[PDB]
């Protein structure tokens, strides 16, 4: 209802398409982008190991890529929309001590949003994957 | 030597009784100490806006004492402008108003304390007294007699025992422990608690609670919920309407955590509707409540089933005693150069967290 | 085998609520059973009067069924012109209403029954209900809500923890044990009884209670005093101006027993003068409490320290389907002519007291 | 109310024997329990080890304690009209109250039945027929 945010909506229905290219590839990928990077992810951070392990059980490998799809989706709400407030409030306010208290590496989380910034951009124009990364950097950067 | 404490105005309240110690007029109890050694000491509950007494003194300030009950924003804003300062202390437990992250990545060396252990009883009397309250029906039942009536088949009609009831807490630090202890002895059908983190063995087996691993599991078969717990991501919002829909038809609900915890609309339609029979608690969102807040004015289907109180549970006399001997044993540590804090006082000590 | 059963009119609250059994539409729900039976019965809320539907049937009833939240009192004149009456139940516990010694006396062959137990847990859990709401100043706290305020240094000026009081019962049967099981876990500094017979030494050592002699000596050392004892001489106007001056200065006061036990003016003016703090429960005399009764409108000097509540904590949903069930046993014990009685029942077994 | 009143007046106005009754009860009440309490015990050696609800020097203290109570309560009878404060402070649910001490209800009417017989004869023949209705009002609920 503020006049800031209806421009940027009526951005995305009257004016640049590369918003709407971003989104189109998100949504028509998505189940790839978390396969495919979750598959590296384990791969540079062997810690899917017995030992400490946070993520050691099938069903705790489950839960890591459930986490993965929650970033996704809000990564591309916010291209949908003008921009990165909702990210922050809703994804990024308590992160760090409420994955401190469940044992998670926070660096890891950081890492494995660098896997589908890589996955996904892959899939894109030269210049979509340059206004798109910028949206993933924003997630890591709380992170690491 | 120079330092900032920001209380609440208690007006006349504060002559009345001394024992009220948090509080502008009888600062903490420590003045007097302060001025006898070599000490400044500005006290002021005036704390918003850009024109404030607390940016008064903040570019100067050594140290600053806040209190959760009126609380200071620190915010990396001040922080950067702030360029003596070397210890923020809380009167007090609570430190969502502090920018810790801030402190920490940046690297700045402020330590930061708070009073560990001053609360939590004062908090979970609490918690059994709203229980008690709401499930016997004991507001529209005083109000009969304040209002010269008396008509008990309009009161039993709705009243039960809490005995033979299922119980869960959301929570079990040290608050939602000491609830659970408490409730033993009143003999429910069975204690249930969610945690990120197992009790251990033995203290599970004092309280013979059981952990139950999905927090829809858990509200589905509980008659009666309690929230303890802290306020990130993926417990902001936590009970929406989608959730409260797996509450059995007709329980109660306390939250003496934080309101945030709620969307507030969605607790007040689901009491409307008679999927909750009651909801009570002391805290809020925003706060303090705007006096068109919905959860002042929300009913039950009979008028009744609210037990809202304005945030103050953890503020008793007796409270506010351990608050003032706390907060002279903080600054005596850091006045001495011993820095002999207890171990569990601390949340940062020059800028990082400890193990 | 014609039955009068004398309960109080519900009005529409029966229609809402079919588990609130002790009321004239509901009938302790046993109606189809007595009428399966071949049984006759005569329900009614008239009882006052010698023009009334109870004393209309009572020169041919065979039993009678009362209830203590509106008693038909069993009189001697009623009880001479009653030729055929065999049986009295109480539907609950407390038999005042009934003339035992004249019955016992006289050595007419009348049983007199009542469903021992069925009420003491919820009376326990109304007392420290109301020891939570007066220690911690609640009916100030959620007064402030509704009337759409918010000031926080009125309510803490006069709120406490319950945690490190000592907490005295004059009267230790079930109902006072049961209030000192509940507090143990809250931890006070001791717990206290006096009564005319002591406890065995296995119950003292589980909750950690002593037992004092003397009734002054007792009250002198309390800062929360609850009453739990049967009136009689020696207890009637025991809680009057003089032993009142004995109490600490600003303690609490509960009565969930009988409101004859304390002298109403004496009381309203100790909580007026400060001598007490507040005062709490559920019991009047005269009972209903009329309009004007002094109890009603006292305070403190703050406005707060009010806790009263009709007469109902013995009337809970889960406390009526108890003696519905209780008295249908008791009922059918009589009607097979096994006169199989639970032992704890039975007040009298034919005009005699037993063992 | 007027039947009270009435009742008042007659104590300040006409016959007497209400005063010389009241005068022997008061005068001598320490004398009367003494005296009474020596003839209790031979009567009911229940200060005996056993039962003995009265055993102790103690309880023996209390035991006069109470024989006090009621003779300043039948006392407070003679002086008013009539024995409704005798009944509604002395008797209300006396019989289960000492029942639950465990103290013998037809031992404490002998008390008073001992009572009776050191005030009477203390009086008149006129007097004395006059005050011994206050004590068996007393006599007659524990017995
Ligand atoms: C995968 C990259 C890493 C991994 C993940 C992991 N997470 C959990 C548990 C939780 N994750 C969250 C996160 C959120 N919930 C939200 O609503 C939001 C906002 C959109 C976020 C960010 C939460 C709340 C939990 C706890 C509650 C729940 O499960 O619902 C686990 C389980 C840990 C355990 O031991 O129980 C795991 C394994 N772990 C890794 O090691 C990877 C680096
Ligand atoms: C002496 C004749 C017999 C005797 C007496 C005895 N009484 C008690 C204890 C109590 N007596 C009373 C009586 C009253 N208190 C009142 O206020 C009134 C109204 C005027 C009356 C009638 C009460 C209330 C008690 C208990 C409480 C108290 O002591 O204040 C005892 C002590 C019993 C014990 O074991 O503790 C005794 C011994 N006992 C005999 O055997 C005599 C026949």
């Amino acid at each position: 209802l503020s006049p800031g945010e209806l421009d940027r909506i009526k951005a995305f229905v009257t004016s640049g398409e590369s918003r709407l290219r971003i989104a189109e590839t998100l949504t028509g990928s998505r189940e790839r982008i978390i396969k495919s990077a979750g598959d590296a992810l384990f791969q540079k951070r062997p810690d899917v190991v017995s030992p400490g392990g946070n993520a050691y059980g099938e069903e705790m490998t489950a839960t890591c890529l459930r986490d993965m799809d929650y970033y996704l989706r809000l990564i591309t709400y916010g291209v949908v929309a003008g921009d990165v407030t909702p990210i922050e409030e809703i994804g990024l306010v308590g992160v760090r001590e409420m994955y401190k208290s469940l044992g998670t590496p926070v660096d890891a989380v950081a890492q494995a949003v660098r896997e589908m910034k890589a996955v996904a951009t892959g899939m894109m124009s030269g210049d979509d994957a340059a206004e798109a990364g910028a949206y993933f950097d924003y997630v890591i950067g709380a992170m690491e | 030597m120079k330092i900032v404490l920001v209380l609440y105005d208690a007006g006349k309240h504060a002559a009345d009784e001394e024992k009220l110690y948090g509080c502008t007029e009888n600062k903490l109890g420590i003045a007097n100490w302060l001025k006898d050694q070599g000490h400044e000491l500005i006290t002021t509950s005036d704390k918003e806006g850009g024109n404030s007494v607390l940016d008064q003194h903040i570019p100067d300030a050594d140290i600053i004492i806040t209190t959760p009950f009126h609380p200071a924003y620190i915010t990396k804003e001040r922080i950067d402008k702030a360029k003596k300062l070397k210890l923020v202390v809380v009167a007090g437990v609570g430190s969502d108003h502090i920018d810790l992250d801030y402190i920490n990545q940046t690297g700045k060396k402020i330590s930061v304390l708070e009073v560990t252990g001053s609360n939590v009883v004062s908090v979970a009397e609490h918690v059994l007294m709203t229980m008690l309250v709401l499930v016997r029906n004991f507001v529209p039942a005083h109000e009969q007699i304040i209002n010269h009536d008396w008509e008990v088949a309009a009161i039993a009609k709705d009243a039960y025992d809490i005995e033979g009831k299922t119980i869960a807490t959301i929570g079990a630090g040290r608050i939602g422990y000491r609830v659970l202890e408490r409730l033993v002895p009143f003999n429910p059908k069975e204690l249930l608690y969610y945690d990120y983190q197992a009790l251990p063995k033995d203290a599970e087996e004092k309280v013979g609670a059981r952990r139950v691993e999905n927090i829809e599991e858990l509200v589905a078969q509980a008659d009666i919920v309690t929230i303890n717990a802290p306020l990130h991501a993926g417990t902001k919002g936590l009970i929406n309407k989608e959730l409260l829909s797996k509450f059995k038809k007709g329980p109660w609900l306390v939250n003496p955590a934080r309101g945030a915890i709620c969307v507030a609309e969605d607790v007040a339609a689901a009491l409307e509707s008679g999927q909750l029979r009651g909801y009570g608690g002391d805290v809020w969102f925003p706060q303090p409540a705007p006096k068109d807040h919905p959860w002042r004015d929300m009913r039950n289907k009979y008028g009744a089933g609210n037990a809202m109180t304005p945030h103050y549970s953890g503020t008793t006399l007796d409270a506010q005693t351990r608050y003032a001997e706390g907060t002279k044993n903080i600054l005596e540590s850091f006045f001495t150069g011993k820095f002999d804090y207890r171990p569990q006082d601390i949340i940062l000590l020059n800028g990082e967290y400890v193990t």
